[PDB]
């Protein structure tokens, strides 16, 4: 209810054409990013969750673990979250790659995409 | 005479009175004049400019003085056409040229290779030659321009001229699409069981694992069937690497996919090993086969427009931006890491380079933490040594990777299309020619029409791909 | 001859002796010589031109040869 009052952005020149953006993003570069960043961070929580030994909040679970990757896209993540394990090297090798990967790489890329997008859909 | 811009001394050469010179004559490395004139351009413009307008003049002589000869066929010591050699070297002006000859005379209108085939009102049917371009031959146009190495110029820029672009999009949606699919599908089948058999592998004892419940019959399934893909991978990448024959810095530069799925089958490999010589350590590796697989779906990527073009750009900016950001990135996370150790007196004890190093680059992630600092002697010393680090790495180098990443962008809004182009082409190619001979000619391309006649005066039948054009002048 | 910009042809087709030709004929979809017109366009330069004066021709010759006929409507 409340996410549909920018309908009424239409009326007024400059939040219209803001709001029309808005949509142009969520479709042509949200979707691509969220495409990616679910592959890597599937891949990524997988072999963590394989690599966690038992969780006994017993991050042994896929969904747990999931989130735990995730909270780092967020900038709040924890890079120790469960000593858990039994070779503290290949873990944060993995988390390591992870971070690089979608934090560093992939939000980055985002933000020069939306840069490009913005630049080129003044008109439309 | 020829590669001098000399049509002059050219036709007289040809037409004299005393002594003709032959057209046919090769030198040492087994080159005509056509493949001089090949080797001769360097994709400017003027040089192009002349060296297609020679090609002409001295095949259209050619044909005027041999009409039984096939100029353009003749390959010099490396077997390598003109039109081959053109491709295989990079000159694109050439290739242009060659691949939408049209030519007017009647006498020798066989020698083109762009035929319009009627033009009822604005509309013109036209027919592109694909004889020596289509992979059924050898040493293919194709062929030549995709498996070329990193060093040939203009690489994915000779796959935009016609009838390529159009030929191999007509491939692709004709009848490789669906195979692609079907790859990718079982592809995820494929990932998905390793990681179920991964998920629940066993905790207690060390391998091998005496299969004793019923999901242990689904769990050692799941192994095998994640073996056998390994070993499938494993084999793939030899035989690539058998195949193509690349070179070292071929291998490091341009061969990035067939490397990483290539190092995921190593890994797979060393975990079986691991896993029957009894060790936990086999976890670790497996895991690395793990991540990488799932990296490795993007492969697929290049499959659909919009997303092979995206994994062009990501595969850009790794390979460009952030390898230098990485590089500054450690000297200074490094160099204050060592600081801060030399400062903290008995250390979570952070009197370790490992540690201190994880707390800085916290730093970067957006977790940092400034006060895990009961442990030093002076305070200002630390927080002056922090605050600086921040400043340089967080604020500084993070915001510039953003923006040359924007610039980057900016920059390759064309080439990571070329890429994707050349991409698929090189799947397309491979998935072509890892078939049947049944259904390789049952999917031919074009059509064996009747073009004219031959200067002998029989019928010429080519393999030619049609294509509708309209123009809105030129009556 | 409307659609493919002969000026002088659809001029004779409507102003000869021995036979001219309906303004206001229609095909089997119903189009006139208006409708085929606009419907051959594809917003170009050169073809947006020739679409634009022709129209505007046979728009004039239609008021000369049948000044009670909205040819338009
Ligand atoms: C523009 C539109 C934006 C819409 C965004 C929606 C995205 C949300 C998509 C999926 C998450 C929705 C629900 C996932 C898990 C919630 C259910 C759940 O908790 O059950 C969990 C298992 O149920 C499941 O099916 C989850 C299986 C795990 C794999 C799925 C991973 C999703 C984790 C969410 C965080 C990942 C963020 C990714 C999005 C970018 C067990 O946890 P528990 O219930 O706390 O303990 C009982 C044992
Ligand atoms: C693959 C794509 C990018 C991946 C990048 C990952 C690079 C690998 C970096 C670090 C992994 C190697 C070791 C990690 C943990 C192993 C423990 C260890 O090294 O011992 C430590 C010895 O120190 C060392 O051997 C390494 C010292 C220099 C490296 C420290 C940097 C690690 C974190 C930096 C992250 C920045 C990356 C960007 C001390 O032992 P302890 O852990 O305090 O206590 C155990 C008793
Ligand atoms: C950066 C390689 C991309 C280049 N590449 C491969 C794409 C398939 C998997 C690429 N994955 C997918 C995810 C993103 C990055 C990368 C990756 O896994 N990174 C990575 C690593 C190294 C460790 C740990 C974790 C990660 C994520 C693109 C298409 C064809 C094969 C090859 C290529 O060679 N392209 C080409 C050609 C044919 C000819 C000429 C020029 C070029 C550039
Ligand atoms: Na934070």
């Amino acid at each position: 209810g409340w996410t549909n009052m920018l309908y009424y952005t239409r009326g007024f020149q400059q939040m219209g054409i803001y709001a029309v953006m808005i949509e142009k993003m969520i479709l042509r570069d949200l979707c691509r990013f969220m495409f990616v960043y679910i592959v890597f961070l599937f891949g990524f929580s997988t072999a963590v969750v394989t690599l966690i030994e038992d969780g006994k909040s017993s991050y042994n679970s896929l969904y747990s673990t999931c989130l735990e990757l995730f909270k780092f896209t967020i900038g709040m993540g924890d890079l120790e979250f469960t000593e858990n394990y039994d070779f503290k090297a290949v873990f944060i090798i993995l988390l390591l790659a992870y971070v690089i990967l979608t934090y560093i790489l992939l939000l980055n890329m985002l933000i020069a995409l939306m840069g490009e997008t913005v630049n080129k859909i003044a008109q439309e | 005479a020829a590669c001098t811009n000399q049509l002059g001394i050219v036709k007289f050469l040809l037409q004299n009175s005393w002594q003709t010179a032959d057209i046919s004559a090769r030198d040492s490395v087994g080159n005509t004049v056509l493949h001089a004139l090949v080797e001769v351009a360097d994709n400017t413009a003027d040089n192009t400019k002349f060296v297609t307008s020679m090609y002409n003049e001295i095949l259209m002589l050619g044909a005027k003085l041999h009409p039984t000869l096939k100029l353009e066929e003749l390959t010099n010591k490396k077997g390598m056409t003109p039109l081959a050699l053109a491709a295989g070297t990079g000159k694109i002006g050439v290739l242009a040229y060659i691949l939408q000859r049209e030519i007017q005379e009647p006498e020798c209108r066989h020698l083109s290779r762009k035929f319009t085939e009627w033009a009822y009102g604005p509309v013109h049917s036209s027919l592109y030659d694909l004889s020596c371009i289509d992979t059924c031959e050898k040493n293919s146009v194709l062929e030549v321009i995709a498996y070329s190495s990193s060093e040939t110029p203009n690489r994915h820029d000779m796959l935009l001229v016609e009838p390529l672009n159009r030929l191999l999009q007509d491939k692709w949606d004709r009848f490789v699409k669906r195979i692609f699919y079907f790859n990718f599908l079982v592809y995820c089948l494929y990932m998905i069981i390793f990681t179920m058999a991964a998920y629940y592998r066993p905790v207690d004892g060390l391998p091998p694992f005496k299969m004793e419940k019923t999901g242990d019959y689904f769990r050692v399934t799941g192994e095998i069937l994640s073996v056998l893909g390994g070993v499938y991978f494993f084999f793939r990448g030899i035989q690539y690497f058998l195949q193509r024959r690349p070179s070292m810095k071929t291998l490091f530069v341009d061969s990035y996919s067939e490397m990483l799925f290539f190092l995921q089958s190593l890994f797979m490999l060393a975990t079986v090993v691991l896993y029957f010589s009894h060790l936990k350590e086999y976890v670790a590796s497996m895991v690395f086969s793990l991540a990488l697989g799932w990296t490795n779906m993007l492969y697929y990527t290049r499959g659909f427009q919009q997303m092979g073009i995206y994994a062009v750009m990501i595969e850009k900016m790794i390979l460009r931006d952030l390898c230098r950001f990485m590089f500054v990135y450690i000297v200074f996370l490094f160099g204050f890491s060592t600081a801060v150790v030399t400062l903290i007196e008995d250390g979570s004890s952070y009197n370790s380079l490992y540690s201190t190093c994880l707390e800085l680059f916290k730093f970067t992630i957006g977790m940092g933490d400034l006060e895990f600092t009961e442990n030093y002697d002076f305070k200002a010393v630390f927080i002056i040594l922090l605050l600086a680090y921040v400043i340089l790495t967080y604020i500084l180098l993070l915001n510039m990777l953003i923006a040359l990443m924007g610039e980057t962008v900016n920059k390759i809004a064309q080439e990571s299309k070329n890429i994707w182009k050349l991409q698929r082409a090189i799947t397309i190619l491979d998935t072509e020619k890892s078939f049947l001979k049944c259904m390789r000619k049952a999917f031919r391309s074009g059509k064996l029409l009747q073009v004219g006649y031959t200067p002998d005066g029989k019928d010429d039948y080519r393999w030619c791909f049609r294509v509708d054009e309209v123009n809105w002048t030129t009556w």
